[PDB]
């Protein structure tokens, strides 16, 4: 842990940037294997945030770490592999949270090799575990954007002004597919600090011709009048039909309620956790608080925070979305409410 | 007293009518007692609360041989509540905007004319009319405003919350402010009040002075029912009211009851 964490955050580990986890092992790592070292070193210095790029490079870091196993002799790998991959998860939290989508995929690969009987030999058990997960990823994260893509362009009108906030590889997808289709639209860019990964979804709509605009969060309330769509992207659907997204989605939806703006949401059945949460305040993710740090004017004012015992800096990730706030949800099975989520988890 | 004529010329309201026949039988204590005679008398051909309460305030301002200090009052009261409207309309038509969707109830003179006042200032905008199923005065409404060159159109009793989310405000007149705040219109209208206040859509209201009437219904059943008489008026809630456009200013539902209370009605 770095610094002084908040007292109703105190259940929540509080990492760093400049505190790598890589001094204390040896440069040819033994224990841990190489290609997860290099996956948590990027997830730790932030190379790889995208929710769908950390489950991407998760499995295929897997697929090589699997390409490179010598099972032991005097035991089976099915049961082998499953006690050795456990190590490799908790380092990999120890470097940063796992996310929901990498949470379903690692339990996934646990019962596909579960599934795997000591009865098939050793490269055909690997072979089929690469397949296996190609396939998955192929059908749970590229062909599980093509239906979406499809069906919120039923939704989509011409002279619409959808408003969109943060970074998603699924939104900017649907509305680069809903461009080229005929629609012609206006997008609203909404950020906020101090990751500014809205900047991403930008450059990627006017790179595509897109008319789109670009504004802070505390300014929503100023331009939802003249929005007629809110389309938003989250990581995780929890059981209780609620969102788990980026930090700045719950007030987002509470401003476009208060406008009458009815507010979508898009993600993928994978992303379809089993759990359940009330509150952004009994899971969430603390990330390296000097990155509220800000050169305003002059000089910072946050510069030696720590000096002040008093004084702490929350920086809170992720949160926690009411259905109250919802209207529907887009899948590749089709829409859906947003009351329906264990349906599609039966 | 007389016929239901001092209406001939139509544009005049019924109280500002009764104010003006109560006056002039005024020059025919114990005067008291005549004039509640005559207000009475003059309420049976009216069942309206705008009647009853110029009525009242009538009766409140009474409070016998000096008499030329009461007819100058009187005069000097009708000729305020004459230009009452001037006032009314010219200090409302500013909270409409160019562009901007317009909802109303019902006709009324005083809506009408913050519109005319409104397009006088090159102002576009669009308003949508209930036809008034009681009786069809929505009709009238929008063929007198089709007139003066604005898009109306006429919509059913029963879809005024199919175009609640097109429009972007709601004003209508009322008959009869109660002391709370709330105000007793057509029966088309608490269900219009509700239907925006889920929607956060704003709904002004725009009456007079001599429509303030010292009531406090507690639900619709409360409201005396001489007035209602399928009724023919309800009451709204101040909740339901954001902003009131009378010849005093702009006030909050809130400010009548103090009104009110400096009159000691």
């Amino acid at each position: 842990d770095y610094g002084s964490k908040v007292s109703l955050f105190s259940h929540l580990p509080q990492y760093s940037r400049q505190n790598s986890l890589t001094q204390f092992m040896s440069i040819p790592s033994s224990v841990i294997h190489p290609a997860m070292v290099r996956l948590g070193l990027q997830y730790s210095q932030g190379l790889v945030s995208g929710s769908n790029a950390r489950c991407i490079a998760l499995l295929r870091a897997l697929q090589q770490v699997i390409q490179d196993y010598t099972t032991p002799p005097n035991e089976e790998l099915s049961r082998d592999l499953v006690n050795k991959l456990k190590p490799y998860m908790s380092f990999l939290t120890q470097c940063r949270p796992l996310s929901a989508s990498m949470h379903n995929a690692i339990k996934f690969l646990n019962k596909e090799i579960t599934s795997v009987g000591s009865s098939k030999r050793e490269e055909e058990a690997k072979s089929e575990l690469r397949a296996a997960i190609d396939r998955y990823v192929q059908e749970k994260i590229v062909l599980a954007a093509q239906a979406i893509s499809r069906f919120a362009y039923q939704k989509i009108s011409n002279g619409d002004v959808i408003l969109v906030y943060g970074c998603s590889s699924l939104v900017s997808r649907i509305l680069q597919e809903a461009w080229t289709e005929g629609r012609r639209f206006r997008v609203v860019v909404v950020d906020s600090r101090p990751w500014l990964e809205g900047r991403h979804t930008l450059r990627s709509l006017v790179h595509a011709g897109v008319p789109a605009s670009y504004l802070l969060i505390p300014a929503a309330s100023y331009v939802l009048p003249e929005v007629s769509k809110v389309l938003l992207g989250a990581h995780a659907l929890l059981a209780n039909g609620s969102v788990m997204s980026r930090v700045g989605t719950a007030q987002l939806a509470l401003v476009a309620r208060a406008h009458n703006v009815p507010v979508l949401v898009c993600c993928e059945t994978y992303k379809f956790c089993e759990r359940v949460q009330t509150d952004a305040f009994v899971s969430n993710e603390l990330d390296d608080p000097d990155d509220l740090q800000c050169k305003r004017g002059e000089h910072v004012a946050l510069a030696n925070w720590q000096n002040h015992a008093s004084l702490r800096l929350l920086n809170l990730v992720y949160d926690v979305t009411p259905p109250e706030l919802v209207d529907l949800v887009i899948t590749e099975l089709g829409m859906i409410p947003c009351s329906s989520v264990p349906v599609v988890l039966r | 007293y007389f016929k239901s004529q001092m209406k001939e010329d139509p544009d005049m309201a019924s109280a500002v009518a009764a104010i003006r026949t109560l006056l002039e039988f005024l020059k025919r204590q114990g005067l008291r007692a005549n004039l509640t005679s005559a207000i009475e008398t003059l309420c049976g051909v009216d069942s309206s609360v705008a009647v009853s309460s110029g009525g009242e305030l009538f009766l409140r301002f009474i409070s016998s041989k000096c008499k030329k200090i009461m007819i100058e009052r009187g005069e000097l009261f009708l000729r305020r509540i004459s230009l009452s409207r001037n006032k009314i309309a010219d200090l409302c038509h500013t909270f409409i905007k160019d562009g901007a969707t317009i909802l109303t109830h019902a006709y009324s003179r005083v809506v009408l004319r913050v519109l005319e006042a409104a397009v006088a200032a090159k102002k576009r905008f669009s308003v949508y009319v209930t036809e008034s199923q009681p009786d069809l005065s929505g009709k009238k409404m929008a063929k007198a405003l089709c007139h003066l060159n604005v898009p109306v159109t006429v919509v059913l009793d029963a879809a005024v919350g199919y175009i609640m989310e097109k429009a972007d405000l709601v004003i209508v007149g009322a008959e009869g402010v109660v002391e709370n705040g709330g105000i007793i219109n057509k029966i088309g209208t608490n269900q219009m009040a509700v239907c925006a206040k889920a929607q956060n859509k704003p709904f002004y209201v725009v009456a007079e002075s001599f429509k303030f009437v010292r009531l406090f219904p507690l639900n619709q059943q409360d409201v005396p029912d001489k007035f209602k008489y399928h009724p023919w008026v309800d009451y709204t809630a101040p909740s339901l009211i954001t902003l009131l456009f009378t010849d005093l200013g702009v006030l909050t539902p809130s400010a009548v009851s103090d009104e009110l209370i400096k009159l000691y009605l």
